[PDB]
C-alpha cells in the first residue's frame, strides 16, 4: 500500500485542500523538505486520502497501511499547550496533544495572545498535525530508506563522485549492502548527509569485509566527529552515561537472564539525566556499543547508544550516570 | 516537546511560504506583540511589556521596513515607509512612557494594511490618512505592492518570529 498515508474527516479537507487555504497541506512539504536536508535522503510523500467514517475533526497518520500516530485537530481553535509551568485558567475544550503527553486546550483565536502572557504555547491547528507527523517521521526515519530511496541516493552521488562511484557499486559494495549499512545509520538517529565519507570509507574496508554491520561500525567510527556535534555541539562538556567496570566485565563476557535488571537501571540513569540537562547519550566500549543498542533501544527508543572510538577524544568528557 | 510546537510552528510556516506569505507572518507576528505588550502593560508586568515591544519594533523595522523596495516599489514604498517610522516612533515611545494607546494605535495602523495585503494574493489622525492611502494603493496597485514590500529572505522571517 502507501508507505506514507494520511486518512483525515471531512472537518481537515480545507486544510489538505490545494484549491482552498491548504495550511497543514504546505507544512506537510516544508517538513519533507527539511527531512532531505538534515538525514540526507527525499522520504516518501505522504499521500493524503478523506475517510469520511472517522471523526469530522479526526486524522490519521498511516505507514505501510499500520496506524502510526491519530489525534484530533479543531481548524478554527488554537492549541494552548501547558508546558507544566503556566497559570491562569483558560476556557475552552480540555485535551492532551497528540504528539506527547503535555496537557492542552482548544482556544478560540481572540485568546491566542492571552494565552500567551500566562505562559502557554499556542499553534495553529494544521501545527498540531505537523508536529504530531514530524515527530513520527523522524521515529521511523529508517523505513522509509527503502531500496528505491537507496538507489535515487546512490544515482545522486554518482553525478557528484563519479570516481568514487564508478568503483563502489556494483562490484565492492552491492546496492543491497550499501542500503543495508545507510539503514543502519538512520536507525539509530545519525545521518548520511556526509556521503563524502560514507563512500570513501568503504571504498577502504569493504575489499576485505562482507558483513554490513561490521561495515556499519566502520563507516560509524569515520563519522565519529560529526556524530559527537550532533549531542555535543561546539565544545561543551560531554555528559554521557556510563557502564560499571565490573559491569563491562560481565556483558563483555556474556558477548563472548537478568536481561530486566539491565533495562531498571538503566531507565533511571535516564531519569538522571534530564537534571542538569544532558542528552539521553550512553557511551560504552566498542564491544558492547553494536550489542546494547540494539537491545536497550527497542524499550527504550530515546537512549543513543555511543563508542570510545567514535566520541572525540580532544574534548571535555565526563560521565554523569552509572549503570552499577 | 514544548520547543517542537514552537518550532514547526513557525518553521514549517517559513519554509512554504511565498514572498508574500513572509509579508503577512510578519504582520501576524507583529500584531501578537502589540497585543502582548497591551496584556502586560494592563498587568504591570513593565519588563515583558519592554520585551514584547521590542519584538514589534524588531518586526517592523528588520522586517516589513526593510523588505521595502525604493526603486521598484515608488511610490507604495515611501509612504509605507513613512508610515513605517511612525510606528517605530510611537513604540519607542510605549514603552518608555508606558502608554497604552500608543500601541493601541500602532496596533490599529497596522491592521490597517495587513488587511489589504491578505486579500493581494498573487494570481494621529494624519497617520491614519496614510495609513488608508497605503491601503489603497495596496488594493488597486497588486504587482507593484508586491514589488515594493515582498521582498524580504526566508531566513530573516525565521529569526523575527522565532
Amino acid at each position: 500500500e502507501d508507505s506514507l498515508g494520511m486518512e483525515v474527516g471531512y472537518r481537515l479537507i480545507p486544510m489538505v485542500d490545494f484549491q482552498q487555504d491548504g495550511e497543514l497541506l504546505g507544512r506537510i512539504r516544508s517538513i519533507r523538505k527539511k527531512f532531505a536536508q538534515d538525514m540526507g535522503f527525499l522520504p516518501p510523500v505522504v499521500h493524503i486520502r478523506d475517510n469520511m467514517d472517522l471523526q469530522p475533526a479526526r486524522y490519521r497518520i498511516l505507514m505501510k497501511g499500520v496506524e502510526i500516530g491519530s489525534g484530533d485537530a479543531y481548524p478554527g481553535r488554537w492549541l494552548a499547550i501547558n508546558p507544566g509551568t503556566a497559570a491562569g485558567t483558560l476556557p475552552g475544550e480540555k485535551t492532551v496533544d497528540p504528539a506527547f503527553g503535555l496537557d492542552a486546550i482548544w482556544i478560540e483565536s481572540a485568546l491566542k495572545e492571552q494565552a500567551q502572557i500566562q505562559g502557554f504555547t499556542v499553534v495553529e491547528a494544521s501545527t498540531v498535525v505537523a508536529t504530531h507527523l514530524n515527530h513520527l517521521i523522524g521515529q521511523f526515519s529508517a523505513e522509509l530508506f527503502g531500496r528505491q530511496e537507496a538507489q535515487q541516493l546512490l544515482d545522486r552521488v554518482s553525478q557528484e563522485m563519479p570516481k568514487l562511484t564508478e568503483d563502489l557499486v556494483p562490484g565492492v559494495v552491492t546496492l543491497t549492502t550499501l542500503h543495508k549499512v545507510l539503514q543502519n545509520l538512520l536507525a539509530e538517529k545519525v545521518p548520511i548527509r556526509d556521503m563524502r565519507t560514507i563512500l570513501e570509507t568503504l571504498a577502504e574496508h569493504a575489499p576485505l569485509q562482507s558483513d554490513p554491520h561490521e561495515l556499519t561500525a566502520v563507516v560509524r567510527v569515520a563519522l565519529g566527529r560529526a556524530i559527537t556535534q550532533q549531542w555535543f555541539p561546539g565544545n561543551e562538556e560531554v555528559q554521557v552515561i556510563g557502564l560499571d567496570t565490573a559491569l563491562e566485565r560481565l556483558l563483555l563476557q556474556a558477548l563472548q537472564g537478568l536481561a530486566d535488571r539491565l533495562l531498571a537501571q538503566t531507565q533511571e540513569a535516564l531519569s538522571r539525566q534530564e537534571m542538569l540537562g544532558a542528552p539521553p547519550v550512553l557511551l560504552v566500549n566498542h564491544a558492547l556499543r553494536p550489542l546494547l543498542s540494539r537491545f536497550l533501544r527497542r524499550s527504550l527508543p530515546q537512549l543513543v547508544v555511543l563508542s570510545n572510538l567514535e566520541l572525540s577524544d580532544n574534548r571535555h568528557i565526563r560521565m554523569t550516570a552509572t549503570i552499577g | 516537546g514544548i520547543k517542537a510546537y514552537a518550532q514547526v510552528s513557525v518553521e514549517s510556516a517559513v519554509m512554504s511560504a511565498s514572498p508574500h506569505q513572509l509579508i503577512e507572518m510578519l504582520f501576524d507576528g507583529a500584531n501578537s506583540a502589540l497585543v502582548r505588550a497591551r496584556l502586560f502593560l494592563e498587568q504591570g508586568d513593565v519588563v515583558a511589556k519592554g520585551e514584547a515591544l521590542s519584538k514589534a519594533i524588531n518586526i517592523i523595522d528588520n522586517g516589513l521596513k526593510a523588505g521595502l523596495d525604493q526603486e521598484k516599489g515608488g511610490e507604495i514604498a515611501t509612504n509605507l515607509s513613512e508610515l513605517y517610522d511612525y510606528m517605530i516612533r510611537r513604540l519607542l515611545q510605549a514603552n518608555l512612557r508606558n502608554d497604552a494607546q500608543a500601541i493601541e494605535e500602532v496596533e490599529r495602523l497596522l491592521s490597517n494594511i495587513a488587511e489589504a495585503w491578505k486579500q493581494i494574493s498573487p494570481k494621529s489622525d494624519y497617520a491614519t490618512e496614510v495609513s488608508n492611502m497605503s491601503r489603497a494603493q495596496i488594493l488597486q496597485q497588486a504587482g507593484t505592492s508586491v514589488l515594493a514590500q515582498a521582498n524580504q529572505v526566508p531566513q530573516n522571517v525565521l529569526s523575527l518570529l522565532r
